[PDB]
C-alpha cells in the first residue's frame, strides 16, 4: 500500500518544515517467511530522506507466524526513547483485517490503504479502522479513489460515533506518495504534527506551506489520466489510414477499369454509356488529396524522367549517375504500375523519398556533399578536451562538437576526495563541476556561430548542464563586447544581447529519461520530476523563442544493448517519442512547436526487421503526426540516427565484426538514414585506436562512394521483402503500442517495469538460443578458431585540478551559494519553472550542489524491487 | 542449520546499475534463512556502511560490474574499522572484472571474500 | 526481344480482359446489363496465348502454396521465424491487383525454380550445401590434401 | 534441365588494392552480399591479402567467414528472393540485359565470336575498358578509398 514509500515522504517533509532539526528514529518490521526462515527487510531500499546523521533507522523481521510485529518492539522503542531522540517511527509488516497489533506499543497509529478495499461493507471489518488516529488512502492516484475516499471518511465517522461532525472533516487523508511534493502527504503530515505536537513535543512553526484539505489534487501529473490511451489511439490512427488505402485503392482501380472498358466499346462500335454513369460516382467516392495524388503522377514520372530535378527562382539537381559501363543510374527509381490502384496504393503507402508519408525518407534526395565528420571528444579535464576538440576541428569550417561526460558528472555529483568518487573523475569522459569548468571546455570555440553546433550526451543532470552551457555561450558574447567596445555593455545592451545568444544558439542536449529507466537504470532524478523539468525547459526555449537548440534526442540504443529485440526496440522508443510529445501538449504547447526538434536514435543489428526499422518508424511518425495530432509537413518527419549494434560484436574473433558492421551500415544508408556511425572491429576489447577508427570510417566511405547498388537512393522500394517487412514491423510495433496503452501508457507501464522485464525476457531468449546453438554467432558458437581459444585515462594532476577549481569556485560563491540552492528548492515547492532557476544557479553553484538540492526538496529518483 | 539469526546487507557499488545479480544473492541468502537488508543499487560506500551500522549485520554483499572496486571496497573496509563495524564481513562478486591480483590485494587488505568465477 | 514484346502484349490483352468483366460485374450490381462487355471479354480469352492463360490460371493457387509454412508426397520449409517472433517468407510472392502486372512478373521474373528462372533455376535454397566453394592448391598433392580437408571442416 | 543457367560468382581481385588491405573485407562483403542475394550457385570469397600473396591460414577464414555471417546470421538473406520486386532490380535487369543484346549485335557482325577474334575485337574493347578504369581511378574521378582518396597519414608503405 506504500507503506515505507509514505514514511520516507513524511519523514521528508518534517526535515523540510523543521529544516532537519529534528532527531526521527525508525524502527521498520517485515513479515519473516516460516518455511525459509528468512527475512526480506526491503522498507530500507525505499527510503531517500534517511540519509542524515539526525535519521536514524533499524529494519526488523516479525520473526512470528500470526503477528504483524516483532515480539521485541517495546524493548526496542524503549531504547529509541532513551537515546533522546524526538520521534520514533514505527512500522509493521502487511495487516489483514483483524489484525491491529500496533495500537498499544505508540502513542499514535496511521492505516495506510490503497483505494481497492473491495466493497464498501469490508470497511466494517477493518479492525485497525476503529483504532486508527489518522487513515492515509495512499495511491491516490488509482481508479475510485474518490469513492474510497468518501466510503473510508464515512466508515471512520461511524466508528468515532461523530454524526455532529463532517465527513470530510475526518483524519482521512488520500495522498499518493509516489509523485515528488505531493500536497496530499503535506496535508497528512501537517495533520499529524498537529496531533503530535499537542501530544507534548516542541516543534518550531512550519516552513512548510499550510495547505488545507484532505485529499491529493493529483498536481504535477506529466501525462494526464484522460490521455492515458495515447498509444493506442495513434495504433488506431495508423491502422484507419490503411483501410483507407485499401477503399482508396479499390476506388481508384475501378474507376480506371470501368473508363477503360467504355472506351473499348467506342472502339469496337455498340456504346453503353451506363459504364459512365458508374465512373462518375467513383470520382466523388475518391477522396481530395488521392484524387490529387493520382493526377500529378503523370507529371510525377517526368520530372525523375530527366537527368535534371527542374524545381521565379529556379533549382536544378542531377537525377542520374552515370557508371563505369556506360549505364545511367536514377538516384530514384519510379514505380511502372499501369493499374492506377497500384499507383495509389504505392503513393499513400510509400510515396517518393521528400513526400508523405516519407517512407523512403524525409528529404527528396541524399545530401551531395561530404558526410558531416562528427568530432566526438571527452577525456580528463575541460582543458584536455578542449585541446582534444581544437586538434580535430583545425582547419574545418564545419565545428560540429560532441562531449562526452565522466561518470561523475553523468550522476550530477561533484569530484570528491572520496575514494568511491575519485576513481572516476576524469576517466571516460571530461569532468564538469562548474560553469567555470563548461567555459573552459568550450573555449575559442564560438557557440552563437552560425556554423557551430554542440552535441553532449547527459540525461539526468541534463537540465543543469544545459544551464551552463547556454551561460556559457552568453557571457562568450558578453566577453566579446567589452573586447570589441572596450566598455562593458550596460543593463540595456546586456539584455539585448543575452536574448539574441539564446535564440540563434545552435546545439543538442542528448538527453532521454524515458530511456533511462527502461533500459539503462541509470537514473538520479525520479521519472515523473525529470519530465516536469524537461518540460520546464521546453516552455523556457518557447519564451525566449529558442528555435536553433535541441532539447531532446530519444534514444533506444541502450535498450538495444540490453538485449531487446528490434520490435521491442522500435515500439518502445517511439512510444517514448509519442510520451514526449503528450507531456508537451499537456503543459498547453502547440504540437509545430516542439515536434520538428525531436531526433531520435536507433540500434542496428542483424535481425531482418532492422532493414525495414526506419523507414517503419518514418510512416508511424508521418501518418499520426498528420492525422492524430494535426501537424505540418516539417513536424511529419521523423529524422533518426542509426549506430551498428555493439551486441553484434565479439571479443571472439574481433576480424571478423567489420563484416557484421558493414552488413549493417549497408542497410542503414539503404533505407535513407540521417546520421550513421559504425563501430571499429575492437569496440569489444579495446579503446578504439586511430586506426581501428578508420576501418569504420572507411566502411561508410567505401558504400557511399564506391559501392554501384548506393547510386540509387531508394533502392529499398518496390521490393516485395521490404513491403512486406515493413507491414509486419509496423503491426507488430501498433500491437505493442497497445499492450502499453493497456497499462496506463509509457509511464503507467514503467511503474510496473514492464520494458524492463520485457527487456530482460528478450535478452535471456538470445542468451539461451546463443549458448544453445540455435542462433548461429560466427567465430563464437560455430566455426570457432582451432588454434586457441582467444589504463588511467585521466592523470593525477586532472584529478586535483578539479578539486582545486572546485573548492575555488565553492569559496568565490559562498555568500550567495546557500540563498540560490534555497531559491531553487522553494521553485520546485511552488511548481514554478525550475530550468529558469537554473540558468541563475549555475553561476553561483556546482552541478553536486544543485543535484543534492533537487534531492532535498524531493525530485530524487526513488529505487524499487 | 545456522546457529543466529544471520543479517546481511546487499548492495550494488556506486554508479552500478547492473543489480541483476545481486538480486540473485539476496534470495538465496533469503532462502537458507538470512535477514537481508537489501538496499539496491548505485550506493556509495558512505550510504552501505551506515546501513550495515544501524541494523547491525554480520556481514556485507557488494557486487560490482564497472570497476574502479579496488578503491571501493577499501574504502569500505577502512571506514567500517573507522567506526566500529571491522567485525562485519565484507563479500565480493563483481563477476570477472576482479582479476587474482586484485582478489588476493583486497582479502589481504579486510574484505572477507571475494569469490572468483573460478 | 520477341519474347519480351509478347510479355508487352500479352500483359495488354490480360489487363483488358480483366478491366472488361471488371466493369461487367458492376452493371450488375447496378442494374441495367451490358453483355456487349463480355463480347469483348471472350475476344481476349482466345487472344491470350495457350501458357500465357495457365500462368494467370494457376496463380490464385500458386500463392497458396507459398502461403503456408510448408510447400505440400515431399514438404518444405517456407518459413524461418525471427528472434522477434516475425515470419521470414523464403519466398515473397506480389501483391498485384491487375492481372496485366501478374501476368507481366510471371514472364519476365518468375518465382525462383520457374521459366524464365531470373530468381534462380532452383525452388529453394539447399539446406545440405551452402553456395560455398573455396579456391586451394598449394605445394604436392600431400600438402593440398590438408588444406582441402581444413576447409571443409 | 537445360534452360537453367548454373553459374559460380568470383569476388573481384581487381577490386582489391594492397593499399589498405583492412579495406578489402568491405568490398569483399559487399560483393558477396549481391551474389548471395541473386541466389547464385557457387561462390567463393577472396581474402582481404589478396593483391600481396596467396591466402594464408587466417586470411582465409576471415574471407570464408564473410559467407558463413551472411549465410547465418544475416537476417535479409532469410528470404531468398529479396532482390525481387526492387524497382532498381528489375529496371537494372532489363538495362543490362538489353546492353548485352546489343553486344551480341556487334559480335554477330563480325563474324560470330570467332570471327570477332581475328580482329581482336575482344582483347581491343577490354583493354580500352581498363585503361578508361585507369584514366579515371588514376585521375581521382573514380574514387577508391584508401589508395586515391582517404589515404593513410601515418602509413608510408
Ligand atoms: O545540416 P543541418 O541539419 O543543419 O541542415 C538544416 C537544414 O537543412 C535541411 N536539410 C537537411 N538535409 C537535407 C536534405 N538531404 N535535403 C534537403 N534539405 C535538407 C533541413 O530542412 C534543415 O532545415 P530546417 O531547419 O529543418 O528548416
Ligand atoms: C584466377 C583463377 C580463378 C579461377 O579459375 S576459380 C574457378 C573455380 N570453379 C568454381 O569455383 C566453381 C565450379 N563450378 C561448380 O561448382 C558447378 O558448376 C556449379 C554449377 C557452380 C555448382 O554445382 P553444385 O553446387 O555441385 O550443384 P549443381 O548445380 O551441380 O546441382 C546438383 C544436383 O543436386 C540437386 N540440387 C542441388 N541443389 C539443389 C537445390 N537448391 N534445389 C533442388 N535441387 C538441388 C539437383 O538434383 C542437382 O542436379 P540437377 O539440377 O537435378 O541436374
Amino acid at each position: 500500500a506504500g507503506k515505507s514509500s509514505l514514511t520516507d515522504e513524511l519523514i521528508r517533509r518534517f526535515r523540510l518544515d523543521q529544516d532537519d532539526a529534528l532527531s526521527i528514529a525508525v524502527i521498520s518490521i517485515d513479515p519473516s517467511r516460516r518455511k525459509s526462515g528468512g527475512a526480506l527487510l526491503g522498507d530500507r531500499i525505499r527510503m531517500n530522506a534517511i540519509n542524515h546523521p539526525n535519521i536514524f533507522m533499524r529494519s526488523l523481521a516479525t520473526r512470528e507466524a500470526g503477528s504483524e510485529i516483532s515480539q521485541a518492539l517495546p524493548d526496542v522503542i524503549a531504547a529509541c526513547k532513551a537515546a533522546r531522540f524526538d520521534l520514533v517511527i514505527v512500522e509493521t509488516s502487511g495487516i489483514g483485517q483483524g489484525d491491529a497489533a500496533i495500537v498499544p506499543h505508540v502513542d499514535l497509529s496511521l492505516y495506510v490503504m490503497t483505494p481497492e478495499f473491495g466493497a464498501a461493507s469490508q470497511l466494517e471489518k477493518i479492525d485497525m479502522l476503529d483504532f486508527a488516529d489518522f487513515v492515509a488512502i495512499n495511491k491516490f492516484d488509482r481508479k475510485g479513489a474518490q469513492d474510497a475516499w468518501r466510503d473510508v471518511a464515512k466508515q471512520v465517522q461511524r466508528n468515532r460515533e461523530q454524526w455532529h461532525s463532517r465527513a470530510e472533516d475526518m483524519p482521512v487523508y488520500g495522498t499518493q506518495a509516489s509523485r515528488f511534493n505531493d500536497d496530499g502527504v503535506t496535508m497528512l503530515y501537517q495533520g499529524l504534527v498537529g496531533a503530535l505536537g499537542a501530544r507534548g513535543m516542541s516543534l518550531k512553526p512550519g516552513t512548510l506551506p499550510n495547505l488545507e484539505g484532505r485529499i491529493s489534487t493529483g498536481q504535477n501529473v506529466i501525462v494526464p489520466p484522460a490521455r492515458s490511451r495515447y498509444l493506442a489511439e495513434l495504433a488506431d490512427t495508423v491502422r484507419a489510414y490503411h483501410r483507407r488505402v485499401v477503399a482508396q485503392s479499390k476506388l481508384a482501380r475501378e474507376r480506371q477499369q470501368l473508363r477503360a472498358a467504355h472506351d473499348m466499346l467506342q472502339g469496337a462500335g455498340h456504346e453503353s454509356a451506363a459504364l459512365e454513369t458508374l465512373a462518375s460516382e467513383r470520382d466523388v467516392s475518391l477522396g481530395a488529396v488521392e484524387r490529387k495524388l493520382l493526377a500529378m503522377w503523370p507529371q510525377m514520372q517526368q520530372a525523375y524522367s530527366g537527368d535534371e530535378y527542374v524545381v521565379d527562382k529556379e533549382i536544378r539537381t542531377g537525377l542520374i549517375s552515370t557508371t563505369l559501363s556506360g549505364t545511367k543510374i536514377r538516384k530514384v527509381v519510379l514505380p511502372r504500375f499501369e493499374d492506377e490502384g497500384e499507383i495509389l496504393k504505392w503513393l499513400m503507402r510509400e510515396n517518393v523519398p521528400g513526400s508523405f508519408p516519407y517512407t523512403a525518407g524525409v528529404f527528396a534526395f541524399k545530401r551531395e556533399g561530404e558526410d558531416p565528420t562528427r568530432m566526438f571528444a571527452g577525456e580528463g579535464d575541460a582543458f584536455r578536451t578542449n585541446r582534444r576538440f581544437k586538434l580535430v576541428s583545425e582547419g574545418m569550417e564545419a565545428k560540429r562538437l560532441s562531449t562526452a561526460f565522466d561518470s561523475v558528472t553523468l550522476y550530477g555529483e561533484d569530484p570528491h576526495e572520496r575514494p568511491d568518487i575519485y576513481g572516476k573523475v576524469g576517466n571516460s569522459g571530461v569532468s564538469i563541476a562548474t560553469l567555470e569548468d563548461m567555459k573552459v571546455l568550450y573555449d575559442g570555440f564560438d557557440l552563437t556561430n552560425p556554423s557551430t553546433s554542440v552535441s553532449m550526451t547527459i540525461n539526468g543532470p541534463a537540465p543543469t548542464i544545459l544551464a551552463m552551457f547556454m551561460n556559457t555561450a552568453i557571457d562568450q558574447q558578453i566577453d566579446r563586447f567589452r573586447a570589441d567596445n572596450g566598455r562593458d555593455p550596460t543593463a540595456d545592451e546586456e539584455a539585448k544581447i543575452r536574448a539574441w545568444v539564446l535564440q540563434n544558439v545552435r546545439g543538442t542536449v542528448q538527453a532521454d529519461i524515458l530511456k533511462e529507466d527502461q533500459g539503462q537504470n541509470t537514473c538520479i532524478f525520479s521519472t515523473e520530476f525529470s519530465l516536469k523539468v524537461m518540460g520546464d525547459i521546453q516552455e523556457y526555449f518557447v519564451h525566449h523563442q529558442v528555435r536553433n537548440f535541441y532539447s531532446v534526442s530519444i534514444s533506444g540504443y541502450h535498450i538495444a544493448e540490453a538485449g531487446a529485440n528490434p520490435i521491442s526496440q522500435l515500439a518502445f522508443t517511439l512510444a517514448n517519442g509519442f510520451t514526449y510529445v503528450e507531456a508537451y501538449l499537456a503543459r498547453g504547447m502547440h504540437i509545430d512547436d516542439f515536434a520538428p526538434n525531436l531526433s531520435f536514435f536507433f540500434s542496428n543489428g542483424m535481425d531482418p526487421e532492422y532493414s525495414v526499422l526506419g523507414r517503419v518508424a518514418r510512416r508511424i511518425w508521418a501518418v499520426t503526426m498528420r492525422d492524430k495530432y494535426g501537424a505540418n509537413d516539417r513536424s511529419q518527419k521523423l529524422k533518426y540516427h542509426i549506430q551498428t549494434s555493439g551486441r553484434s560484436l565479439h571479443a571472439q574473433e574481433i576480424d571478423f565484426n567489420d563484416i557484421r558492421t558493414t552488413l549493417q551500415a549497408l542497410i542503414a544508408i539503404y533505407d535513407n538514414c540521417n546520421s550513421l556511425h559504425t563501430n571499429a572491429y575492437d569496440e569489444a576489447i579495446t579503446t578504439p585506436t586511430a586506426e581501428s577508427v578508420r576501418r569504420a570510417l572507411a566502411i561508410q566511405l567505401i558504400i557511399n562512394r564506391e559501392w554501384g547498388v548506393a547510386k540509387c537512393e531508394n533502392p529499398n522500394q518496390g521490393s516485395f521483402l521490404i513491403e512486406e517487412l515493413t507491414d509486419l514491423v509496423e503491426e507488430a510495433v501498433l500491437q505493442e503500442f497497445e499492450r502499453i496503452a493497456e497499462r496506463g501508457g509509457v509511464l503507467g507501464a514503467m511503474e510496473t517495469g514492464y520494458q524492463r522485464g520485457k527487456i530482460q525476457e528478450e535478452s535471456l531468449y538470445y542468451e539461451q538460443l546463443k549458448h544453445d546453438g540455435t542462433l548461429p554467432i560466427i567465430g563464437v558458437n560455430t566455426f570457432r578458431n582451432p588454434n586457441g581459444d582467444p589504463l588511467a585515462r585521466s592523470s593525477e594532476d586532472e584529478k586535483q585540478s578539479q578539486l582545486h577549481r572546485l573548492t575555488e569556485f565553492h569559496g568565490a560563491h559562498q555568500a550567495d551559494a546557500e540563498a540560490m540552492l534555497a531559491r531553487l528548492r522553494q521553485a520546485v515547492i511552488d511548481n514554478r519553472n525550475v530550468f529558469a532557476v537554473l540558468m541563475d544557479a549555475v553561476r553561483v553553484c556546482s552541478l553536486g550542489q544543485i543535484t543534492h538540492a533537487l534531492f532535498e526538496v524531493g525530485g530524487q529518483y526513488r529505487r524499487n524491487m | 542449520g545456522p546457529a543466529n539469526k544471520v543479517r546481511f546487507v546487499t548492495a550494488a557499488s556506486l554508479f552500478d546499475g547492473h543489480d541483476a545479480s545481486i538480486n540473485i544473492m539476496r534470495r538465496i541468502l533469503q532462502s537458507q534463512g538470512c535477514e537481508v537488508i537489501h538496499l539496491g543499487h548505485n550506493r556509495s560506500v558512505q550510504e552501505v556502511v551506515t546501513a550495515a551500522l544501524q541494523e547491525d549485520v554480520q556481514g556485507i554483499a557488494i557486487s560490482s560490474y564497472q570497476g574502479g572496486h579496488v578503491e571501493y571496497f577499501k574504502y569500505m573496509i577502512d571506514l567500517l574499522r573507522e567506526h566500529g563495524g571491522e567485525h562485519i564481513q565484507v563479500f565480493g562478486g563483481g563477476g570477472g572484472v576482479i582479476v587474482p591480483d586484485e582478489i588476493r590485494e583486497l582479502q589481504a587488505y579486510g574484505v572477507a571474500r571475494i569469490y572468483s568465477p573460478e
